[PDB]
């Protein structure tokens, strides 16, 4: 079983973190597909619900660490939305382990690689949605 | 004056009034003295089970709007926001009506300056057809003979055309699948303190309305209505003001028990929810009836969300999206569940989600004057 | 109708080694709207850019997708390539198949190729819905406004005027100087303060590039960076500023006595007054709360400069940048009922002592007991009055009270060698340059006594001597010492009218009640409101050199936009559909840059202020707000392509 | 402002309140007191308030050269009387008149001698029982032919109630992915009506057959089978007052007078003159147009598929220049 994982990564840190992981040649499972946004404040529940309804077994969102946002507050709004989404998701049979949101800096290639490995293992253990 | 006991000075109004006719007298004063331009109230149709909204521009024949209609689970906020937005107005509101109007006012859909809220105590409402079936099954009478209805010592009680009263324990009826609406059993708010005035009978004698003045605007209403002699007032005993507090506390405790029942113990399982969501016909009646869903164009009808085929929508892109949009502002008014052609218990899930959000953040939908913390511009 | 050209880069063997580029190109060829799908070894080179340009020119391509490396590495390169080809730079999309696919899945060539196909599909899905966008240019006016005429405001105005920018300085008081003009000497050098300040005030007063508007307040501010329209209300002096010479004849003949604001409540003047001899402008002012219209000033004035019929004036200015340098007020310790300020006669604040010690102050430089006007034989100083105290909601340090307490103690000892001075402190914050040596010299040279302990109470005796009940925490014992005078080390608070100005400009305040900077570390003088900068104590308590450094920095930051003369805004900004906007306004407070306002019941995004984050777009329920180049439809298409 | 009325979008007798402001319909409000639906409506029921304003024509018209041109009421009435009295006319109506209007039109037909008359419907004349839909839940066995949920959602609601209370529901259709097919207990996709009849052979007496107009060919046989085997038949007609009109007129060309105040007529074949008596004329180019008052602008009664009759007062004022069908009929008779 190969899970289908959709990722949202902010342009400034979390996309940079994945790029840093790539430059260092750190290997993680090929399952994730990354969509680029300017800020994690661009992500809302509609995107996550669409990803889950279109067949995603897990959904990852990666933003800047709290205080590091390139737009100074976007990740705060995203964090609020993410907590509410964690409330909403189990009501429709989606284990909240399938929804992973993390703060990754542009230099944390190892953090990105480990997060991807653990998320892939978790989703694989959970099985098809 | 926090508390008063008021009643109309017109004999017709007090006779026809449920509780001394104070509310009708306030409306008549407000229209006569031009405080407001109109009054939005209910009015029975061809029977006590048929309460239709009416917008009165003058007080002539206002006594036809007197009395309480427990079988009218109406919402006024949606009507005030869709069509009556640029009118100075006075409206009779149950606590759910006031909650809807507050959620719409913090979203600038209703102007708080232009709307006067004479809220009513509410212990629950009933669906009319269900109420008639209940009266046929348990009271063993023809429903057309019922002239009035009230809930009290735990009892739905019916006045009759003959003139007698028939009483049945509401606990029995609600355990037999009847009685107040399920959202009304979970209702945590009984006095409308999110209104200008709060009128009830929980601390009043016969022929008087117990009024709690919540705002300075309510004080102006009461002063103007007494000075011109539309309403006569006296002050509750403070032995009465305590009986009312105890009754309200007991009601709120029972509401919490029913929340723990319907939202935890009798909450449908995931399989039962799948069975329910299979039924949805994508008619959007729940969205249309919801007072908090006011948008001119709805996102649920966009090409990337809307269900194209003539089949049940994916519960995520319909229900989860509406939840992410407004579930922190759900007032548990039950309109969505009321209008659903498929008999889906929408309000249960929406109220459960709102309760989780409130427990985490402490935001009370329809009570707090501020927007939810979700829309906070601080970095809290 | 979209006509997409896809270009897969080998990157030598970096991508092609793991990812089968030929198969990816073949797959891209079949995708709808894809007209051509090629592949070249190094698309980041003149040959590859020429190939892309040639297909744009020959095959009539309106959308370009490059499958390669990071947008963060080479997006500007390919945007420039396509724009030189004549295609809008925002009709180009990038797929990352090297850092995200080929360098991280070297063990799974099949998985890498499938992932590359998925990513190219997502890129094409986004490209199908792209639109052409043009960057906007916003003109920046080269005139500046400085609010506040203190040392920080004076420094900022002089720096901006010396850089060639026409400047307007607005000061609410009749004269410029601020609090620094009220001090006698400055720590840690005990230098004459007015004598260093006065030359700068005179320079400001006759600078050709400075328009000084004293006794005026900023009534309204509209617009944005480079385009500020400011309405200023010049209060009536009742004296002709052009004709008055400041001789002071009118002051001598005035029969009314009025308090002097410059003496902080211990000195008096007349209803017609000049705040101090070194005032700029040297002009008289009449206060009509005390004038009786006797007209003596009229018949004594030799220049006919008295105008009892004057009216408030309205000034409209257009500026590009605003520097707020409004300073501070001294804390009012009347609420600290235990210390008895306002009740006990011989309890005074530090600023009153500054005015008393000043040789041109009301007492002519003599420190006298307010009760009997005699020199105090024993003086106590109390630290942290109004600061570091949660009983009054002031949990911050005012940062200057320790040093000015020690300075005033040293000045008292210099004036009166035999006087005994004691300081009651919690911590001695002598952190600045030469401050620790100042601290030591307070003891070694002048013999000032230091008691570590926050006094519990100050009690007035029948003879008006003051007993300070306090623990000596280092002796570990309660002490009750008597003093002829007690001075309170009052802290710094935002001035009166700070909130009105803050709402007028639209700024945000920090927890301590002062104005908030854009970034605490790297942007100390900037604000999230573009074109507005903070200088001096307006941003928070500090001493004169810190305020001067901040004022010069604010001048530099303000000059940068005015030097440029224009600002370029990338068109990834948010846009509102007025047909769908319900006017709910829940998006307004989510913009950290204040780019969203409400006009005619609909939300409007200011093009010049939007940074393109997309938070408001994600917050809008109905979808009336959308971000260019990151529209909801485009992201949904990318999600669908990624999963299907 | 808020006035009771009946939803005209299908045969189910759902009630709705129309909100009126300034003399025009502006929205809808739940009609909770109505026993058919209890304030529940499908999307069609919540958009009905726009029917009186959608492409409304309020002036009698006549076919001048090429295009329709306005004339007065007397001229159009007289020139319709011409065709009625002299040459020939076939009078066709949809289930959109009131019962009283249906009776008046039946009087017109016999007097002026119309050989061809009736109601446009695929159902036959049957001894349809009165079946209050509230009682649908009581039936032990229910068979459904067609997509009952999609045709009338608020009767599919009662089918769901019946399934909840243990009733065994079977659905028959030519399609395999439909709401009724999806949700019913057992579904059979058939290509021969014989299979449907053989499956109905096992239905006990008193069972309920709910038949929609989706398959017109099997209506005739099934009704026959329901008469032999003692079943209760619930038809789902096409128009809101099909059952009420059926009483006064039988289920029905050269020259047609088509009366459809509801604009619910699927296009029919006309060879000669075309006299249209409707509310909007967008679809065709009638020889003469007779604008009438809408469903909700009339006094009269309507019967739903189940048989629930509902007397109604005008919820809206008819636009100036139009007449109720009965006024036109009385003018035709008396003129
Ligand atoms: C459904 C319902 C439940 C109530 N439950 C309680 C309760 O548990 N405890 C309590 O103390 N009081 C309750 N009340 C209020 C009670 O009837 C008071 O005696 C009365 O409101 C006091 O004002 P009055 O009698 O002078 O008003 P009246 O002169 O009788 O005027 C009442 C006005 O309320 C309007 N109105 C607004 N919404 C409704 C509605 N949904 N149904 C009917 N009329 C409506 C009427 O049209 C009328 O204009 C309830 C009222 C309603 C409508
Ligand atoms: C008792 C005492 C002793 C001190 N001793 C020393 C010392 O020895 N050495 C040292 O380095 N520092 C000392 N300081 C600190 C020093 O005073 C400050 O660092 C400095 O004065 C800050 O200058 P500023 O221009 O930021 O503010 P301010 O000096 O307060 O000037 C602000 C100016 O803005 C004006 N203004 C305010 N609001 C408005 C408005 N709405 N519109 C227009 N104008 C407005 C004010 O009237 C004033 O002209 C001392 C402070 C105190 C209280
Ligand atoms: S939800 Fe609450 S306020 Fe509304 S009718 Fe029910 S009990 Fe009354
Ligand atoms: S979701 Fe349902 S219960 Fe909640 S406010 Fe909307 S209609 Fe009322
Ligand atoms: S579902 Fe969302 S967009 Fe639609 S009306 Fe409700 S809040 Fe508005
Ligand atoms: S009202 Fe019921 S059937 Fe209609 S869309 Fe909402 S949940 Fe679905
Ligand atoms: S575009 Fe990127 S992957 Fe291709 S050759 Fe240039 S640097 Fe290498
Ligand atoms: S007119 Fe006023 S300011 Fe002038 S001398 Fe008289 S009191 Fe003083
Ligand atoms: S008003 Fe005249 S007298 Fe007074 S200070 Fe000015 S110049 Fe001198
Ligand atoms: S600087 Fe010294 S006296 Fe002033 S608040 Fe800080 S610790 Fe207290
Ligand atoms: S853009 Fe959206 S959130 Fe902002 S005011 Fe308009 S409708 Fe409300
Ligand atoms: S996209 Fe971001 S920066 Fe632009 S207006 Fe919206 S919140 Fe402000
Ligand atoms: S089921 Fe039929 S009658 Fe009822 S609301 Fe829907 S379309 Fe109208
Ligand atoms: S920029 Fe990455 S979270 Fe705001």
């Amino acid at each position: 079983f190969e899970p289908k994982i959709v990722g949202f990564c902010c342009n400034w840190c979390s996309y940079g973190g994945a790029d840093t992981a790539g430059t260092a040649r750190m290997q993680y499972p090929p399952n994730v597909r990354i969509i680029r946004v300017m800020c994690s404040g661009r992500v809302n529940a509609s995107m996550i619900l669409k990803a889950f309804s279109e067949g995603a077994d897990g959904v990852f969102v990666g933003g800047c660490h709290i205080g590091d946002c390139h737009y100074d507050s976007g990740n705060y709004k995203w964090k609020r939305r993410a907590r509410f989404i964690e409330d909403i998701l189990p009501e429709f049979g989606i284990d909240k382990e399938r929804f992973r949101w993390e703060w990754i800096s542009a230099s944390e290639g190892e953090k990105f690689q480990k997060t991807m490995q653990e998320f892939y293992e978790t989703v694989k253990y959970l099985g098809p949605l | 004056m926090k508390y008063l006991l008021a009643r109309a000075t017109d004999e017709e109004i007090q006779r026809k009034g449920e509780c001394g006719g104070a509310v009708t007298a306030i409306f008549k004063y407000m229209l006569d003295k031009e405080v407001v331009d109109a009054v939005l109230t209910l009015e029975r149709g061809y029977d006590v089970y048929d309460g239709i909204p009416v917008l009165l521009e003058d007080s002539s024949g206002i006594e036809s709007t007197c009395g309480s209609l427990h079988c009218a689970p109406t919402m006024f906020g949606d009507l005030i926001s869709r069509y009556l937005s640029d009118m100075r107005l006075a409206v009779a509101v149950k606590p759910c009506d006031a909650m809807a109007i507050r959620e719409l006012e913090k979203r600038h859909q209703i102007d708080p300056d232009k709307v006067y809220k004479i809220g009513l105590n509410c212990g629950g409402t009933l669906a009319p057809v269900s109420a008639r079936e209940m009266i046929e099954t348990f009271y063993e009478i023809d429903p057309d003979d019922v002239v009035s209805e009230e809930i009290d010592r735990g009892k739905f009680i019916v006045e009759l055309r003959d003139g007698s009263h028939r009483e049945i324990s509401i606990d029995y009826l609600e355990e037999e699948g009847f009685g107040r609406r399920e959202n009304c059993q979970r209702c945590e708010i009984m006095v409308p303190r999110n209104a200008d005035l709060a009128c009830g009978n929980w601390g009043a004698d016969d022929g008087w309305t117990f009024i709690e003045v919540n705002t300075e605007r309510g004080q102006e209403i009461i002063e103007g209505a007494r000075s011109s002699g539309y309403i006569e007032a006296r002050e509750p005993s403070e032995k009465m003001v305590k009986i009312r507090e105890k009754i309200e506390n007991a009601m709120i405790s029972m509401a919490r028990k029913f929340q723990d029942k319907y939202l935890d113990e009798e909450y449908p399982s995931l399989d039962e929810w799948d069975e329910y969501w299979k039924r949805c016909i994508n008619c959007f009646a729940c969205r249309d009836a919801c007072p908090v869903c006011f948008c001119r164009e709805c996102e649920l009808e966009k090409d990337y969300l809307l269900e194209s085929d003539e089949k049940a929508p994916d519960p995520l892109t319909f229900q989860g999206v509406r939840l992410s949009h407004m579930g922190f502002s759900c007032i548990n008014c039950g309109q969505c569940e009321d209008v659903c052609p498929m008999d889906i218990p929408i309000a249960r899930i929406y109220h459960r989600i709102q309760k989780k959000y409130r427990d985490r953040t402490g935001f009370t939908a329809g009570v707090s004057q501020e927007l939810p913390p979700m829309y906070s511009g601080e970095k809290d | 109708e979209p006509k997409i050209g896809v270009y897969v880069c080998h990157c030598g063997v970096n991508i092609g080694g793991v990812v089968d580029v030929e198969a990816v190109r073949d797959y891209a060829a079949k995708l709808p709207n894809v007209v051509i799908a090629k592949d070249y070894k190094y698309y980041c080179s003149d040959p590859g850019q020429l190939e892309i340009q040639k297909d744009i020119k020959e095959l009539g391509i309106n959308r370009v997708v490059v499958a390669a490396c990071s947008p963060r590495l080479h997006e500007p390169t390919f945007r420039r390539c396509v724009e030189e080809a004549g295609l809008n730079q925002f009709l180009f999309e990038f797929a990352n198949i090297r850092e995200h696919d080929s360098w991280v899945h070297m063990d799974n060539p099949e998985g890498a190729t499938e992932k590359a196909k998925d990513l190219v599909r997502m890129a094409v899905a986004k490209a199908r819905l792209l639109e052409p966008l043009e960057a906007s240019k916003v003109s920046v006016d080269d005139k500046a406004l400085v609010i506040g005429g203190g040392v920080a405001g004076i420094q900022a105005a002089l720096d901006l005027a010396d850089m060639g920018f026409k400047t307007y300085m607005v000061e609410k008081r009749p004269s410029i100087s601020g609090r620094m003009g009220q001090l006698d000497k400055t720590f840690p050098t005990l230098d004459c303060s007015m004598c260093i300040l006065a030359p700068k005030m005179v320079d400001v007063g006759k600078h050709d590039n400075i328009e000084l508007i004293t006794y005026a307040e900023v009534k309204e501010v509209d617009g944005y960076i480079g385009n500020f329209k400011v309405k200023i209300e010049k209060k009536p002096r009742y004296i002709d500023e052009e004709l008055c010479t400041g001789c002071g004849s009118c002051v001598e003949v005035c029969p009314i006595e009025m308090p002097n604001y410059f003496d902080e409540g211990i000195g008096m003047t007349k209803a017609v007054y000049i705040p101090f001899p070194q005032a700029v402008p040297l002009c008289a002012t009449i206060d009509k709360d005390y004038c009786i219209e006797c007209m003596l000033c009229d018949e004594v004035c030799e220049r006919g400069a008295v105008k009892h019929d004057q009216e408030p004036e309205e000034i409209e200015i257009e500026v590009g940048t605003i520097i707020v340098a409004t300073g501070y007020d001294a804390y009012d310790p009347t609420e600290k009922l235990e210390y008895g300020y306002g009740r006990h006669t011989n309890v005074i604040t530090g600023l009153e002592l500054e005015r008393m010690i000043n040789a041109s102050g009301p007492t002519d430089g003599k420190v006298l007991k307010p009760s009997d006007g005699e020199k105090p034989k024993r003086v106590a100083f109390i630290h942290c009055v109004g600061s570091r105290d949660e009983q009054i909601g002031k949990p911050y340090c005012s940062r200057v009270c320790c040093m000015y307490i020690m300075k005033n103690a040293q000045l008292i000892k210099d004036k009166m060698p035999d006087t005994e001075v004691t300081l009651y402190y919690m911590d001695i914050r002598a952190f600045g340059k030469g401050f620790e040596e100042f601290y030591k010299r307070s003891q070694e040279k002048y013999g000032i006594k230091f008691i570590r302990g926050r006094p519990a109470e100050v009690i007035e005796n029948p003879d008006l001597t003051l007993t300070v009940r306090s623990e000596d925490t280092l002796l570990g014992k309660v002490t009750e010492y008597d003093y002829d005078m007690v001075v309170l080390g009052v802290g710094l608070v935002p001035p009166e009218g700070a909130e009105t100005l803050r709402q007028t400009i639209g700024l945000s305040k920090s927890a301590d009640g002062f104005l908030m900077e854009a970034h605490p570390k790297l942007r100390p003088v900037d604000t999230l409101t573009d074109g507005v900068y903070l200088a001096g104590v307006a941003q928070g308590p500090k001493d004169i050199p810190d305020a001067v450094a901040q004022a010069s920095g604010a001048a530099a930051r303000a000059a940068i936009p005015m030097v440029k003369g224009e600002v370029e805004i990338e068109p990834i900004i948010a846009v509102t559909d007025s047909d769908v906007c319900g006017g709910c306004e829940v998006c307004i407070e989510l913009c950290p840059f204040g780019a969203i306002s409400i006009e005619e019941g609909h939300a409007n995004v200011n093009v010049a202020l939007c940074k393109g984050c997309g938070t408001c777009v994600a917050a809008c329920p109905s979808g009336a707000m959308d971000q260019q180049h990151f529209k909801t439809e485009q992201i949904m298409a990318q999600i669908e392509a990624a999963l299907n | 402002m808020v006035k009771h009325t009946l939803c005209p979008s299908c045969s189910a007798g759902c009630g709705v309140n129309i909100v009126e402001m300034g003399g025009a319909p502006v929205g809808t409000y739940p009609y909770r007191r109505h026993p058919v639906n209890e304030g529940k409506t499908c999307r069609a029921g919540r958009d009905c308030y726009e029917i009186p304003l959608m492409d409304r024509v309020t002036s009698p018209g006549v076919k001048k050269s090429g295009k329709l041109s306005g004339v007065n009421w007397d001229e159009a009435l007289d020139k319709l009387t011409e065709l009625l009295s002299s040459e020939d006319i076939s009078i066709l109506t949809t289930g959109t008149l009131t019962n009283e209007e249906a009776l008046k039109l039946r009087e017109i037909i016999e007097n002026f001698n119309v050989k061809k008359s009736g109601l446009i419907t695929v159902f036959p004349e049957f001894d349809y029982p009165e079946i209050d839909i509230r009682n649908i839940r009581d039936y032990d066995n229910i068979a459904v032919i067609g997509d009952a949920i999609t045709c009338a959602p608020l009767i599919g609601r009662r089918i769901f109630h019946a399934m909840a209370a243990g009733a065994e529901v079977r659905s028959y259709d030519r399609r395999d992915e439909t709401r009724m097919a999806v949700n019913s207990g057992f579904h059979i996709t058939f290509s021969d009506e014989r299979e449907v009849l053989n499956d109905l052979q096992q239905l006990p007496g008193g069972s309920l057959i709910i038949i929609t107009p989706e398959i017109p060919e099997i209506i005739g046989p099934v009704l026959e089978f329901s008469s032999e085997n003692e079943f209760d038949v619930l038809p789902i007609f096409e128009d809101f007052n099909t059952r009420g009109v059926m009483q006064h007129l039988p289920p029905v060309f050269d020259s047609v007078w088509l009366i459809d105040p509801g604009a619910a007529a699927e296009p029919v074949d006309v060879s000669g003159k075309f006299v249209l008596q409707s509310i909007r004329t967008e679809g065709l180019t009638p020889d003469i147009f007779l604008p009438v008052a809408a469903w909700c602008e009339k006094s009269g009664s309507y019967t739903s598929t189940a048989g629930y009759t509902m007397k109604l007062e005008p919820a809206l004022q008819a636009p100036e220049g139009v007449l109720s069908d009965m006024e036109i009929f009385e003018r035709i008779l008396r003129a």
